DNA sequence: ATCAATATCCACCTGCAGATTCTACCAAAAGTGTATTTGGAAACTGCTCCATCAAAAGGCATGTTCAGCGGAATTCCGCTGAACATGCCTTTTGATGGAGCAGTTTCCAAATACACTTTTGGTAGAATCTGCAGGTGGATATTGAT
DNA sequence: ATCAATATCCACCTGCAGATTCTACCAAAAGTGTATTTGGAAACTGCTCCATCAAAAGGCATGTTCAGCGGAATTCCGCTGAACATGCCTTTTGATGGAGCAGTTTCCAAATACACTTTTGGTAGAATCTGCAGGTGGATATTGAT
């Protein structure tokens, strides 16, 4: 599938700004199921405004607000 | 002069006092707002504003840039106790984290 | 083209005081924007609580006050308090 | 015949990552993602470009800090490695479990 | 000072006519009831700024429950709310 | 006749608009609105004492007390979600203990 | 009468019962301490709030709906009791 | 011939017990001093209707409760049945009550 | 300790993506002045409920002894991650129609603001009613010793 | 595995604190009915900027080799906690002075409500400027083999 686009060297670079230093094998695949229920949680929420504004187009805005309300404010594209 | 003092110059501040106000009003905070409050409010956003900056700045000097970008504003604030904690739920985009290695991981020695 | 109003021109106003040498770079601008718009929700909303908890229709500086105390850490609060009451006298005693 | 031990890149390479701001996902993969993800919600959507980069930063940020904290507990155990134990352990203990 | 008291033991004897509630937990009843009308009052009031509306309608109150309810309540809290508003539509 | 009659509700429509002009949430307030959020409210206070009572049941009682709220509402994934971050006072917590800690083995 | 030292009214055993409703099965001997220091900051936090409530209402009592409002504020939303 | 629980036995009785009652682990009138010396320091001269120290109980309790049970997720991550010190720490930690 | 292969640094260089500078147009603000209105402070005070002292008694904290046994320390070694160099398949970059995101105009269904009429949820206090806490005793496990 | 010691489960029983049942007053809601005001859905439309495509760029997949992590087994020290004796201090039933919360009426400093005028921050198109990101060279620290 396509959340194997995120790949093991890019998990593995992520890891590594956190500080990691040696990682486990099945890491890899526990991360992508934790990055897809964020997106899914975060991206709903964004659809929900887009939708009660009546676009087509998710916008920043609609992510930022998205954030906010999941207490994981973004700042630098509004907030 | 040109008779028509700001507002803002009456309280002696950069930040808008006038627009201060009418987003306090047009927020629906309350049924009224005082003249005092947007004066208040402005002085306190301004402080705080000068704050981040003061530390961004000096991020900036450190790195011997003149130009604040995003990294120097994460720098700032997550290496001051209190800023970090008025920002302890907030990402700033582009800010990357600060230099740090859990002892227990570095060279055997 | 609609208006689109930002802190900005305050906020690069407030740099040269304290960096008169220093500049900022675009990024950095949309992220001070998003923090004096953050920062000013985050007392608004409380004092708006503070003024319903009180049974009061009116935000006052005083509210602003206490809003502040309970969301700033200690020190920024201190200050941020003193410059408030710094500009509310110093645009109270003038015509 | 060269040959660096394991950790000593590793260490070179959090020196590294820890002093740039870059993102660390490619761009059109997490793009995909972002889509696909939302094709689920809602049919026939579009994305400000600047709306799938404050997801990007929004994910790579909850995820380097969600690293930190599986470390401290792969070291509370006294391991270097993380484990998915340890993200597990994070999670839970950070509500977005229990 | 008023309450949800009343209303709330109503419901309870239309799921349970036999089970009565201590007055304690009608106290927990009010603050459950109290919060879930804050909250989805405060998703619907930003939810309104952030479309430059002045008005709430049933439109926003239905956003912000889709917001803030998990899945299965948020499904059969829509309905309800959408019935309810029908229903009053066309009385009058 | 009462709006909460007119639109087949228990919980007042009234006074829910009521609250919805006093709380400065927006200058104006539809009258759809407080039909609408007094049906959702009237739905998850029906939602939670269903199954309180239910514990109440379970429990040999006829009373429900703040136990059989906090019962109901931790062994219900939604509910224990949408209440994440609520204290039920006098609730106590839900029996568990983890597996490790129980004796002898097999 | 001077108030002091009334942390220590915290005793190892009510600090037993919690952790056992906690699910605890064994306990160190220094958690005592530790707990004692926790529950004193996160009293410190709450009761800061509240009283900056009852201050600001200008009242000598803190309220029932003092606390509640102070410990909303930080996130630990209580029902029933004012809280 | 004499007779003895083992450790863990005891315990495990204990647990069952308090998860399943809901009164008040804290004697009364102790807590009540401790939130009335903590206040005190804060400012002088307040006095405290009784619900809103019951107010302040519940919540502590509620809060060192699920505490704990954090703390005991930590401790049998390292593979120990004691609670430490340590887990409580780690258990902060990452709850960000200072990460 | 002695090289040998790299990685890391630093001082210098300069092309350009992004930042600074000057001009010109204008709806949207913000300041100003008049007239009308009102929220909530002040002064008086009814009355709730907070602080406090009293006294009796047993629930429960404290302090000790002594043994069960968890967990750190140590040695052993299986096998999993990580380094590394090979080969290209995917991502990145920049050029292009067209889908919508927005700006603007219209006008009516729907929301104030206002004057009454009428219904109801609160509550004050009486009382009466009733679920269950709590003490009791005995059938049923669950443990620990052997 | 049969026993003995104990804790737990559990249905029956009853004094009683907390609860649902009122009679009666009603200030405050909430509802009914014009009159006036307007927010925002709806239709039409220009300019963005988003999705798509092709050529140029560079990061990732893959397999061998092996350092070294961390779980398994073993050991034993010293802490934790069960059991138990003793006695304090919390808990509980009461009552009382009076602080101070909260209800009520009075009344003006301050806020709202237009209406008219001046200024200003934001946007658009053009021109000009510059901080610093990558790139090179050469020094030298770092790491791994011996």
């Amino acid at each position: 599938d396509n959340i194997q686009g995120i790949t093991k060297p890019a998990i593995r670079r992520l890891a590594r700004r956190g500080g990691v230093k040696r990682i486990s094998g099945l890491i890899y695949e526990e991360t992508r199921g934790v990055l897809k229920v964020f997106l899914e949680n975060v991206i709903r929420d964004a659809v929900t405004y887009t939708e009660h504004a009546k676009r087509k187009t998710v916008t920043a805005m609609d992510v930022v607000y998205a954030l906010k309300r999941q207490g994981r404010t973004l700042y630098g594209f509004g907030g | 002069r040109a008779k028509a003092k700001t507002r803002s110059s009456r309280a002696g501040l950069q930040f808008p006092v006038g627009r201060v106000h009418r987003l306090l009003r047009k927020g629906n905070y309350a049924e009224r707002v005082g003249a005092g409050a947007p004066v208040y409010l402005a002085a306190v956003l301004e402080y705080l504003t000068a704050e981040i900056l003061e530390l961004a700045g000096n991020a900036a000097r450190d790195n011997k840039k003149t130009r604040i970008i995003p990294r120097h504003l994460q720098l700032a604030v997550r290496n001051d106790e209190e800023l970090n904690k008025l920002l302890g739920r907030v990402t700033i985009a582009q800010g990357g984290v600060l230099p740090n290695i859990q002892s227990v991981l570095l060279p055997k020695k | 083209k609609s208006r689109k109003e930002s802190y900005a021109i305050y906020v690069y106003k407030v740099l040269k005081q304290v960096h008169p040498d220093t500049g900022i770079s675009s990024k950095a601008m949309s992220i001070m924007n998003s923090f004096v718009n953050d920062v000013f929700e985050r007392i608004a909303g409380e004092a708006s609580r503070l003024a319903h908890y009180n049974k009061r229709s009116t935000i006052t500086s005083r509210e602003i006050q206490t809003a502040v105390r309970l969301l700033l850490p200690g020190e920024l609060a201190k200050h941020a308090v003193s410059e408030g009451t710094k500009a509310v006298t110093k645009y109270t005693s003038a015509k | 015949p060269h040959r660096y031990r394991p950790g000593t890149v590793a260490l070179r390479e959090i020196r590294r990552y820890q002093k740039s701001t870059e993102l660390l996902i490619r761009k059109l993969p997490f793009q995909r993602l972002v889509r696909e993800i939302a094709q689920d919600f809602k049919t026939d959507l579009r994305f400000q470009s600047s709306a799938v980069m404050a997801l990007q930063e929004a994910s790579e940020a909850y995820l380097v800090a969600l690293f930190e904290d599986t470390n401290l507990c792969a070291i509370h155990a006294k391991r270097v490695h993380i484990m998915p134990k340890d993200i597990q352990l994070a999670r839970r203990i950070r509500g977005e479990r229990a």
